[PDB]
RNA sequence: CCACCAGCCUACCAAACCCUGUCAAACUCCGAAGGGUCCCAGGUGGAGCCUGGGAGUGAGGGCGCGAGCGAUAACGUCCGCGU
RNA sequence: AGAGCGCAAGGGUAGAAGGGGGCCUGACUGCGAGGCCUGCAAGCCGAGCAGGGGCGAAAGCCGGGCCUAGUGAACCGGUGGU
RNA sequence: UCCCCCGUGCCCAUAGCGGCGUGGAACCACCCGUUCCCAUUCCGAACACGGAAGUGAAACGCGCCAGCGCCGAUGGUACUGGGCGGGCGACCGCCUGGGAGAGUAGGUCGGUGCGGGGG
């Protein structure tokens, strides 16, 4: 959905930061300037457009652009949010990760079984015009000791695949017992 | 095929196990046997 | 097929780079530093005689002499493959002092 | 080391000399070897005393 | 009690730990996180002390996953011997561990299930912790 | 370029056989025949020495080559001479002895064996090669029993222009190559 | 499971690889601040060069900051830079 | 270039040093500008000079081996030559 | 004078790879015959000699999916010669000068010196 902006200038970080904004570095094929926008709506609007969604971003300087983030790059001590950076939108076989809700109630499942959930946001591509939100798979007839994975994923037509793409999507697992402590011994 | 020390060749024949004429020319000097 | 700078041995401090395939000799003189060659003769690309054996030899000699009205002394024999079988051109007759 | 030694030689025609060493174990009888007489020309040199 | 076998060499020199933690602060596992926060040694004792929290309360529950790995040579020496000579022996296996180093992973439970866990969990350990969910650190490799 | 039996007999019928089946607009693309290899593993030239070069040099002096030997790689613990100098003979046929050879073999070699059914069509590469290796030597017709110590069998190897078993099995069908089937 | 040979299986042991992720004073695809020093220029200062004449001095130690036997113990502590 | 390169490690090298062979024998005599190091002693490299060799047709290569331990100032005596 | 292929040096993997196109008269791969050369721990596969037959496929330069590969800034941290400050410890923070790898867009199947074969 929509936010903030403002052009960035030759102003360093921890100012904006430490003040209450936050600075980024926006570019799309031709282009790599620097931004910023501010903290709090920052932190509270990225829980739900997200990389899930496309950005707003609305420019004082006129032109209320919708892009998308990518690189964020965190401050690793005593850390949060401190350096986003901005693709912006086109429509060419543009990559991005994608993310999924994976519905319902299986066998492996309810016995006690759990699911381990190797991907939510996944590698694929598509043309920004599309709007392919958020993918919602699969889930109904698992087992313990069997995988599920790779091409074998709905696609809302159009959106090719960039993977390899045998790559494990999830599997379900075996829980844990004070019985693993009969191993203990 | 030169050298100096090589294990010779020439002509050879077979006769086979049914009153054959075939020509033939092999390493060792002559030979004749089966089908 | 023949790096082991075969030209560092010809990278002694002289060079002369030349090739044979199939029916023509490439037979050229080259200096270095910058890789400024010099001299040029060839087998059948010059209207010479029709045999390989014979045209090789003299063709050595021809550019040699050729080579004396521009200036030389010694150099380097360059190929990759060869065994090497005198062509008795030789560059040696062929000005050079060669072999 | 010992029991491998180390030996020299002198001038075959009355005497010139070198310094080196040895080696036993291997099928080794004599040993001569071309070099330069200190005086005179390039001649051999044969294997005398220790 | 896990550890690598004797690899390469076996005593080696001791530390001093300003701030830094090389990295490894996210989810990608499972779910449910547990985040050490101090500059300190994971110890071997801790570590399944931590297991035992976890399945001693939690039993019958769901999987839970590991990232870290204890290591380390504890060269200690013999007592009453006066000191000087030799380095020490590899006991106390521990780990490098620095604050917002992260580490264990829940999932297949309820909220509370790993609330709790991570409660008394951090109880134990010889320092202390925080914990959290699922959402912005996404994207991390 | 002396022609012999199998000589003439692969040269026409192999063509347009060959072309007009697979296709092939080439003369040296159309798949042919290339090199063959006889070999020798016997490492017991751990002592027995060249007494067995003796028996070695037998086994190519009568198909008419001189042979060179190949020694080991490294340690084989289990079956001494670690360092690996043994014997283990190999001689390479070229265009023309290919043809003796490969005469007699399909010939003479064949028609023999006790248990004769034909040779395992799926000893192949699939990047159209044949190795195939066999028991008694003794089988050959320039042999007599008074010269050999034991069994010298050898894992004759073939190469050819072939890249798949298709065309190089189709091959040996052409040129009198038995086969399991 | 078959002796004409092989069809087959794997709540197992499980190479590789994969991807989720990471540990390394004796590992390095990368690579700092730099440091060392070389030529031009700055730089008259209890500067710098040579000689020789006479010397004392050859456990230093505080504190910082950095590696170590030390137990992130000692006003133990041997090097390092710095004083 | 993870083989290997003599033994350990590091470096490094198949544009060899590794692996096959022919002829040989510079594992040269007397000097060496020059310097790295370096309290001293010591260790070390070295193109070029006159002698005069070996191979490569030559341009040229060799003043022992791909390198860093296999080495021990002095006093005293044996040894042949001069 | 704008200009077609090859002996061949430099740029450091954008030059390398699967593949996709490629030419042949001339160049080249060859082809061809072991008479010449000398060569193979065996084999003319390595190299010479000689051609009318004769190939453009396997081989090179040249034109491409750019999947792999390598090239990869922009912004920020990680620390830090330098300076000034708080600790049960372990640690830290502000200035000055710096600026990685990583994340990222992105880029290339070749850039080019001489000499000789020419529309």
């Amino acid at each position: 959905y929509r936010l903030k902006a403002y052009y960035r200038e030759g102003e360093k970080p921890s100012a904006l930061r430490r003040a209450g904004k936050l600075p980024g570095v926006m570019y799309n094929r031709h282009l790599n300037r620097k931004v910023y926008v501010d903290l709090v709506e920052f932190d509270k609007v990225f829980r739900q457009a997200s990389i899930h969604h496309v950005i707003v971003l609305e420019l004082p300087d006129g032109q209320s652009l919708p892009t998308l983030v990518r690189q964020v790059n965190l401050d690793k001590r005593r850390r949060r949010p401190e350096h986003v950076d901005f693709f912006v939108l086109s429509d060419e076989p543009v990559e991005m990760y994608v993310p999924l809700r994976f519905v319902g109630t299986p066998a492996g499942v309810r016995a006690g079984g759990v699911l381990q959930e190797i991907h939510r946001d996944i590698l694929v591509k598509v043309s920004p015009r599309n709007i392919p939100e958020f993918i919602e798979v699969d889930v109904s007839g698992l087992e313990i000791g069997d995988s599920l994975h790779a091409s074998d994923l709905k696609l809302p037509p159009g959106v090719e695949l960039a993977v390899s793409p045998e790559e494990t999507i999830a599997a379900v697992v075996p829980p844990e017992d004070v019985e693993k402590l009969a191993e203990e011994a | 095929m030169k050298e100096g020390i090589h294990p010779k060749l020439v002509p050879a024949r077979i006769i086979c196990g049914c009153g054959n004429v075939i020509e033939t020319y092999s390493t060792k000097p002559e030979i004749y046997v089966e089908v | 097929k023949f790096r082991v700078r075969n030209r560092i041995k010809r990278t002694g401090r002289l060079r002369l780079s030349v090739f044979r395939s199939l029916k023509h000799i490439y037979a050229q003189i080259i200096d270095d530093e910058k890789g400024v060659t010099l001299v040029s003769a060839s087998s059948l690309a010059l209207k010479l005689k029709g045999n390989k054996t014979e045209v090789a030899r003299q063709v050595g000699r021809a550019l040699a002499e050729k080579a004396l009205a521009l200036g030389i002394k010694q150099v380097a024999f360059d190929r990759g493959p060869y065994k090497y079988h005198g062509r008795v051109k030789a560059l040696a007759e062929g000005a050079r002092e060669g072999g | 080391v010992r029991i491998k030694l180390l030996l020299e030689c002198t001038e075959c025609k009355r005497r010139n000399y070198a310094t080196e060493k040895n080696k036993r174990n291997t099928p080794n009888k004599l040993e001569l070897r071309k070099y330069c007489p200190w005086c005179r020309k390039h001649t051999v040199h044969r294997e005398v005393k220790i | 009690m896990l550890m690598p076998r004797r690899m390469k060499y076996r005593k080696q020199q001791r530390g001093r730990l300003k701030g830094a933690t090389k990295g490894g602060d996210y989810v990608a596992f499972g779910d449910y996180g547990l985040v050490a926060l101090e500059p300190a040694w994971i110890t071997a004792q801790q570590i399944e002390a931590a297991r035992v929290a976890m399945v001693r309360h939690f039993r019958r529950g769901g999987k839970i996953f590991i990232r870290i790995f204890p290591d380390k040579p504890y060269t200690k020496k013999p007592l009453e011997v006066r000191m000087g000579k030799g380095k020490g022996n590899v006991e106390g296996y521990v780990a490098v561990v620095k604050p917002g180093r992260v580490m264990f992973e829940v999932a297949g439970v309820t909220e509370e299930q790993a609330m709790e866990a991570l409660r008394i969990a951090g109880h134990k350990l010889p320092i202390k912790t925080k914990i959290v969910r699922r959402d912005a650190y996404d994207e991390a490799q | 370029p002396l022609d012999v039996a199998l000589k003439r007999k692969y040269y026409e019928e192999v063509r347009p056989e060959l072309i007009r089946r697979f296709g092939y607009q080439n003369v040296w693309e159309v798949p042919r025949l290339e090199k063959v290899v006889i070999n020798q593993g016997l490492g017991e030239a751990k002592e027995d020495a060249r007494i067995l070069e003796k028996a070695a040099q037998e086994l190519a002096l009568i198909t008419g080559q001189k042979p060179a030997v190949t020694r080991a790689k490294k340690s084989i613990s289990n079956f001494k001479l670690r360092k690996g100098m043994p014997i283990g003979l190999r001689v390479t046929l070229r265009r023309d002895r290919m043809w003796i050879f490969l005469e007699k073999l399909l010939n003479v070699a064949l028609p023999r064996i006790r248990d004769f059914r034909g040779l395992n069509p799926n000893s192949f590469d699939g990047r159209g090669n044949y190795n195939l290796g066999l028991r008694e030597q003794l089988i050959f017709p320039e042999i007599t029993y008074d010269m050999v110590d034991a069994l010298r069998g050898m894992d004759i190897a073939v190469v050819t222009t072939a890249e798949t078993d298709e065309e190089a099995r189709a091959l040996l069908e052409l040129l009198g190559f038995p086969f399991r089937k």
